[PDB]
């Protein structure tokens, strides 16, 4: 009987310009 | 963006309310978007499954630089010289206008001739 782990906290690299990639 | 120490075996929590509650990140060194005034993190640590105690961090935010101090509109003559200068302290000035002019003086080159 394992354990649910917590959430790695999930982001991102800032806002993107539109069109390019991220 | 906002740190804590490393600790082995430890979790990191952060919250933006005392009283341990609206988490914000699990990260240890996570980053505050858009600060527009002193504000306050709280950091809880967790190694082994036992919780810390609860650790703040304030924020300080530096006050808006006031706008720069301008000579109000001229006018000159042709062929006289336009004299630009600011009477405020700074640590880089950046000016541009007309003709290209560009300068980085809190008292710029004087236009020797001016024209249109």
């Amino acid at each position: 009987i394992n354990s649910i782990p917590s959430t790695a906290s999930a982001g991102n690299n800032g806002p993107v310009c539109t069109g390019t990639d991220a | 963006s906002l740190s804590a120490g490393t600790v082995s075996g430890a979790s990191y929590a952060w919250y933006t309310d005392a009283g341990t509650s609206n988490q914000f990140s699990t990260l240890q060194n996570p980053t505050v978007n858009n600060l527009t005034n002193d504000s306050t993190f709280y950091l809880l640590v967790t190694v082994n499954g036992c919780p810390s105690a609860l650790d703040s961090t304030t924020v300080v935010v530096y006050p808006l630089t006031p706008s720069p101090s301008l000579p109000a509109d001229f006018a000159v003559c042709e062929g006289d010289d336009i004299a630009l200068s600011t009477s405020t302290v700074a640590s880089s000035y950046d000016w541009s206008g007309p003709n290209g002019f560009t300068s980085n003086a809190q008292n710029p080159v004087v236009i020797t001739n001016a024209t249109g």
